[PDB]
This record gives structure tokens, C-alpha cells and sequence, in this order.
RNA sequence: CUUUUUCGUGAGCUGAGCUGUGAGCUAGGCAAUAGUUCUUUAACAACAAAAAAGAGCACAAACUGUAGACGACUUUUUUGCCUCAGGGUGCUGUAAACAUGAAAGUAAACUUUACGAUCUGUUGAGGCUUAUCCCUAGUGGUAAAGUGU
RNA sequence: AGCGUACCAACAACCGCAUCAGGUCUCCAAGGUUAACAGCCUCUGGUUAAAUAGAAAAAAGUAGGUAAGGGAAGUCGGCAA
RNA sequence: UUGUGUUGAAGCGAAAUACGUGAGUUUUCGUGGAACAUCUCCCUAGUGCAGAUCUUGGUGGAAGUAGCAACUAUUCAAAU
RNA sequence: UCUGAUGGAGGAUCGAGUUGAUACUGACGUGCAAAUCGUUCAUUUCAAUCACGUUUAGGGGCGAAAGACUAAUCGAAAAG
């Protein structure tokens, strides 16, 4: 069990995709992301985190997006994906 | 019947079969001829495509409507880090071609030479070149004695260094450089001496030197008969799509000719350009390498903002005239030429006024990051 | 096979004695037998058992993008790499907010208060910049070890 | 008094061999911009369903955009734009 | 006319130191579970198949292939 | 005779809808479809359009006429 706060630039993984793509491939990239960290298979985004990178449209999702990866024990692992409200993006980085 | 109207044929069957190269490194076909009355001296060179940049340089061309203006020339930077000196092999000339006598290693060879014996060299236990390195200098000389009585060509098996550079690859490339030059034992000796040392570009090449550059070209791909052969496309009208060839052959013969362009593979082609001069053999030591007599400001070659795609040539590196096959970062053998040139441009001595290192990501308007702050002053 | 012995090679011993071996000389006495032939079971190479003597990689995975329809190919897997951040280099063009600031003019009070496209200052600002840009022993991470030989 | 009275009316309830992009009569009819029951966007009502999805994303096809300089030299023909 | 069948008939599968030149005939083993021959001579016919874009039925290679493309678009979490 | 209004005629004009079908000789052509789809195009006060009812039946009908149409069937329907 372990909380991690990172941000996903969610430009880079967005940046091929089409239009009527870029939010739902947001989504999927941060899923596939958080599990790849946690090593967990079931990884679990909360609501408000699927509201904020939907916020502006299936055309634009935030480029950047800070987030709280937390483990939890109820195979057995699994981990929950929480927005995090930032007033900006400069000098933050990945900590445990 | 006869066609119509006569126009060459699309492409050249002399790069036949559009195939894929079996490997990404440059391979010498065929070494310039050996002449016994130079001093042994090596033949080629490996470095890395770092980019291109554009100089500034006086024509001294007498009745070309050029002569004495400054024109502007486009030029590869090619990094040239020094290589090392590993081994010796030694042919012999057999009606089946040339044949392997025997090579001779050097006492120490680096990880980075090693590592290209591996797949999986950072889960080995690297034990390549460990046990066959303890040979007595008894039969190491009684090869290189046999080598000397039977063999007729003699080649240097030398590597990059890798890491000397921004690549991401970390095993080095290997190859092997004939020895061209006086007599066999001479030959012998000039490679022992520097058996284990750097081999700098400078002692392979000179500067206004013409020489050939053999490089596998940049991959597109699976492309279409319009691209890949330069046929014409179809009118607009046609039914099932127009960029096609429209007839691939007369009824008879009742087979399709191999000179007929298809879709297929288009680039990553090995090619060997000839005549690429080297304007300018640049060297790490110095801390103005792309400065001029008319420039006088201390710079470097790599350009303001680094090399795109590349990175920054912090080693040796030559400036040459014109373009080379592949891309950014691509492993490019140079080789000296099969005959030595003696044309007005060939002999010529370049003299160059200005070498750019404006940025190249964008249009840059400043040579140096200290020129670009004097200009926009103080910022937030 | 026994005896008389001569001359050439190998082991161990110390250019050199001896033993084994090959080729001989003298003398001697000792054998073959399956009913008339049915291939004259005769070579070579291999293999199995038993005795006697000594003798590591690759795939996958994750990464990469010099590669690519898929395979394949180029890479890396703890001075590496991925990530985010900082810096550089660029692209666009001066962000939001605030200002007894401006503004063609207008209206409402006994010199001020309201409305106002737009403009100005803070502001070459703000945003973006590799996903196939560059630099950083900067942050965090770098996962089970599955398959074949 | 007797008879009809459920439901669909196509979007899968009808006819096209089908849960078929076709066909099939009538009435109601909001706001903004506007000449307008046009186009485009929106409120009430309805929907987020379509004989599939995921990934990659080359050739080629198809439905489109944009192209320096020239401007019909193309082509049977300015077809198409 | 004179025979074989529940101690296994017809049929069918594989066969045979079998016979024939050949259509075939006759046997063996298996399977099968109730009928079957008659070549002693003769009578009788809806009596013999490779084909007919033959008829009906079944089944292939194509091939895990073409394809599952109009109607802008889905996502997160929960329940069953 | 001239000028300005008023007035609101016409098998008048543009144009959605309806009714059709010019071109791409586009797509599709083992289609969504035994005639569809897209764009483009013609048509909208009248010889206009639609529904239901009703009449005309096969060497017959019906035809602003193409041998057209008469239930995917027409230089003589379909069924026996």
C-alpha cells in the first residue's frame, strides 16, 4: 500500500489521436499508466477525476493533469485514481 | 505494336530488388585498390549523422559566372568520435575468392566492443572475450608471422565508441578497414603499433578530400508505384483508383517482367555515394570549430539549440559538402575513393567564410544563445 | 609353438645400456578333415549397453523509433531507460486581473457620478514546445520471471 | 341496441424472402439569427441505437481539404472542381 | 427341385498362399441381429451407369477467407 | 401625351417542401437495395401534387405515343 502524486502529460499521449478520440484516449492512457506504476491490474478512476477530463469535450482534454494514485488491498491489490485540483502545473513533480 | 511516343523507363533496375538492407550499418563493397608505394594507411572511417547547416565560402572558379562571389553550400555534420583499433585480419587470394586466414585480437577490448556480441548483455554475465584474451604473445606472433608469409590483403577490425556520443544505442559498431598501402610486412607492423590506441578521423582523411559515403537511406515503408518508381498518375476518371501503373505487360510474354514497378518496400536501401568533399575536419579539443578567418566569434558546431533529433557533437566530427544518405542518427561509413581524384574539384582548397549554427528548429535568428539574450535584453 | 641367433623401431632409465616390436637365420615336431558348391557372412561408417582414462545463451517482457500492414528490424533494462520538473531552442503574439487610467460621445446632480466598441500600463506578456526537438548523477519509478536449448 | 376500442404505424411490429440505408396517406408544431416552416445552434419531448468491438495506422480504395509559378498547355469534350 | 439360418440370415468394413482372362464367384475376420438362397431346369422384368449445364439428397477446396463501413460519440462508477 | 403613387394580373421569376431524375457516365455493382446512396440538377398557382373510392381486362384495355404501361411478367399478361 502506497500513494503516489504525478502529473500525466496527457498532450503527448493525445497527440496522434483524432478528434472524436482525444478524451476517451486520455482516459484509457491514464489507466494504463496509473496500473503500470502501482503494478496493479484493476485500477480504478474516480468520478470526478472522468468529469475533469471530459470537462472541455470529447475535442480537448487538459494537457496536463495531476493526479493521486493510492493502494488499497481489497488480486488482492488494486488502486484508485483521484483528480487533483492544481492552481498550476510548474515545478511539480512525482512524488511517493 | 510499337508505342507511340518513346519515354525512358521509371527507375533504375541497377537497385534491384527494392528490398529491405539486411543491416543498419554501411558495408564496403569493395575496397580501393591497393597501391605498394604509399605508406600503410587506413581506408575508412564510421561516424554518426549529427544534421545539416549551410557555410558560406568564395568560388575560385576562373570563367564560371560564379568565381569570386560567396555562395552558400548545404553540409552534413557527421560526428566522428575516434575509434578503437581491436584486431587484425589477414585474406589470401583463392580461386573461390578471398579467404580468412586467421585473426588476431587485441589484449583488452572495451564493454562497449563486447557488448555487440549480446542480445541480452545486461542479463548475461558477459563472459565474451574473457578466456581468449590470455593467448601468449608466442602464438599471437605466430599468427601474425603466417599472416605475413600468406596473406595478400590486410584489414583492421576497429569499433565506435558509442557512448562518446548522444546515442542511445550502447554497443559499438563494428567493422573492418583494409590496410592499404606499402608491403604486407609493412602493413603488419602499421597496424600492430596502433593495436589497441584511438583512431582519430584525422589520421584517415584530410580536409578538401574527396571521398565515398556508403549508408543505408531513410525508411518509408510499404509506398505506392507513384512514389517509389515516379510513374504517372492515372487521369481522374479512372474507375478502381489512379495511382497505379496502368498496363504491366503485353499479352505475351504470359507473365508479369521483373522490370515492371510495383508497390513495395520504399527506402532503408544501402547506397554508396561517390565525391562527398570534406569541407572542414573539425576537432574536439577546440573550442572554435565552426569559426572562420572571417568570423573571428567562438562557437561550436552544433546548432544553437542542439542538433534536432540528435543532440549535441561534443567529439570530432567533418563538415561535408552536400547530403548524405539516411537519417539523424544513422552509422555512415566513409571510405577513401577507389582511385584517387585529380579533377579541379576534387583538388580543390576550400576556403569557408561562415558556418551557420543558427537554430534549426524554427527559424533562428541569432548564431549563439549569447547573442539572443544581448538582443531581447532583460525579461520577466 | 620350441631352440640357435642377426639387423632395423616403441616404453621406462641414462649422446647411452635394457624391455617391447618389425624383418630375418639353424634345427625340430605340430594343426587343418563337417561327406560335391548355394555370399568366401571377411568393407566402411554409425549406434546402444557396460567397463577403463581424462572434462552459457536466446526467446518472451518492459523500453526504444534510425523501423514498421503484421512479422521483421534498431535499441535500452540501474553512470541506462521511462516519467515529470527545471533549463535551452523555437511557435504564437502581449494572458487573466487591476488602475480619481484613456476613449467618439451621451445623461444626471449641485465642479462630481454613471454608460462606452476600443486603447494603454503592469506585459516581447501568457500559452504551447516531442508525443520522432536538445541538456540535466534534478523528482519518482524501473514490474511476476514464463519459455527453449 | 349491436359492432370497433390493446399495441406498431416503421426508428425492428406494414410491403420489399429479413430485425433490409428502400417504399408508404393525415394533423400539431417552441427559442436565436433570418426574408424564411431554409441552414446552423438551443428549450420541451426523445436518444446516446444501429449484423461487432480493440489496437495499429503503411500501400491501395473511398468521401474530402490545401497547394508555389503557370492558368485548359489536360481531355472527344473544362468531365470534375 | 434341395437347401442355409439365434451355436447368427441379409447387409456392410477390411481382407484372401482362393478360382476365373474377364464381368464376377467363393471364402476369412470384424460388425450385424432375422431372414436367405437355389448353377437342377425353366419363366418373368420397372434388370446392370462416369458423364446427359441429368434428378434428389449429402459433402468439399475456396476459407477461418471476403466480410460484419450510411446514420459525427463515447466515458467513469455502481447493481444484477 | 407625360410623371408619382396605388393596385395585385400572369399555364410570370427565384426557391425549401413535394413531385421527379440532368451530370459525376461518382459510390455500389458476391450492393443497404433484383435500381439504393452522395453531391449536383429539374419542379412549386397550375395541363400542379397526394389519398381513398370507382370505371376500362388480354389480340382486350389504357397511352401529351416510348410499342410505353396493364402486380419485378408485355412487339400480345398471368394461371391451368
Amino acid at each position: 500500500p502506497v500513494t503516489k502524486f504525478i502529473t500525466i502529460n496527457l498532450s503527448k499521449l493525445t497527440h496522434k489521436v483524432c478528434y472524436k478520440r482525444k478524451a476517451p484516449r486520455a482516459i484509457k492512457e491514464i489507466r494504463s499508466i496509473a496500473g503500470k506504476l502501482m503494478h496493479t491490474k484493476d485500477v480504478r478512476l474516480d468520478v470526478k477525476l472522468n468529469k475533469f477530463i471530459w470537462s472541455k469535450g470529447v475535442r480537448n482534454p487538459p494537457k496536463r493533469v495531476r493526479v493521486k494514485l493510492e493502494r488499497k488491498r481489497n488480486e488482492k491489490m488494486y488502486t484508485i485514481v483521484e483528480h487533483v485540483m492544481v492552481d498550476s502545473y510548474k515545478g511539480l513533480v512525482n512524488e511517493c | 505494336s510499337h508505342r507511340k511516343f518513346e519515354r525512358p523507363r521509371h527507375g533504375s533496375l541497377g537497385f534491384l530488388p527494392r528490398k529491405r538492407c539486411k543491416r543498419l550499418r554501411g558495408k564496403i563493397r569493395s575496397f580501393p585498390k591497393d597501391d605498394k608505394e604509399k605508406p600503410p594507411h587506413f581506408t575508412a572511417f564510421m561516424g554518426y549523422k549529427a544534421g545539416m547547416t549551410h557555410i558560406v565560402r568564395e568560388v575560385d572558379k576562373p570563367g564560371s559566372k560564379l568565381h569570386k562571389k560567396e555562395i552558400v553550400e548545404a553540409c552534413t555534420i557527421i560526428e566522428c568520435a575516434p575509434m578503437v583499433v581491436v584486431g587484425i585480419v589477414g585474406y589470401r587470394e583463392t580461386p573461390k575468392g578471398l579467404r580468412i586466414l586467421s585473426t588476431v585480437w587485441a589484449n583488452h577490448v572495451s564493454d562497449e566492443f563486447r557488448r555487440r556480441y549480446y542480445k541480452n548483455w545486461y542479463k548475461s554475465e558477459k563472459k565474451a572475450f574473457t578466456k581468449s584474451l590470455n593467448v601468449p604473445e608466442a602464438t599471437k606472433n605466430c599468427l601474425l608471422k603466417r599472416i605475413e608469409k600468406y596473406c595478400t590483403v590486410l584489414r583492421a577490425i576497429c569499433h565506435t565508441q558509442p557512448s562518446k556520443t548522444p546515442l542511445r544505442m550502447k554497443k559499438a559498431h563494428i567493422m573492418e578497414v583494409q590496410i592499404n598501402g606499402g608491403s604486407m610486412k609493412e602493413k603488419l607492423e602499421f597496424v600492430k603499433e596502433m593495436l589497441e590506441k584511438n583512431l582519430p578521423v584525422s589520421t584517415v582523411f584530410n580536409p578538401n578530400e574527396m571521398i565515398d559515403v556508403i549508408s543505408v537511406t531513410k525508411g518509408h515503408g510499404t509506398k505506392g508505384v507513384v512514389s517509389r518508381y515516379g510513374v504517372k498518375r492515372l487521369p481522374r476518371k479512372t474507375h478502381r483508383g489512379l495511382r497505379k501503373v496502368a498496363c504491366i505487360g503485353a499479352w505475351h510474354p504470359a507473365r508479369v517482367q521483373f522490370q515492371i514497378p510495383r508497390h513495395g518496400q520504399k527506402g532503408y536501401f544501402h547506397r554508396t555515394e561517390r565525391n562527398k568533399k570534406i569541407y572542414r575536419i573539425g576537432l574536439k579539443t577546440d573550442k572554435n570549430s565552426a569559426s572562420t578567418d572571417a568570423d573571428i566569434t567562438e562557437k561550436k558546431i552544433t546548432p544553437m539549440g542542439g542538433f534536432p533529433h540528435y543532440g549535441v557533437v561534443n567529439e570530432d566530427f567533418l563538415l561535408l559538402k552536400g547530403c548524405v544518405a539516411g537519417t539523424k542518427k544513422r552509422p555512415i561509413t566513409l571510405r577513401k575513393n577507389i582511385v584517387p581524384q585529380v579533377s579541379r574539384d576534387a583538388l580543390a582548397q576550400v576556403s569557408l567564410k561562415f558556418i551557420d549554427t543558427s537554430s534549426k528548429i524554427g527559424h533562428g535568428r541569432f548564431q549563439t544563445s549569447e547573442e539572443k539574450v544581448k538582443y531581447y535584453g532583460p525579461l520577466k
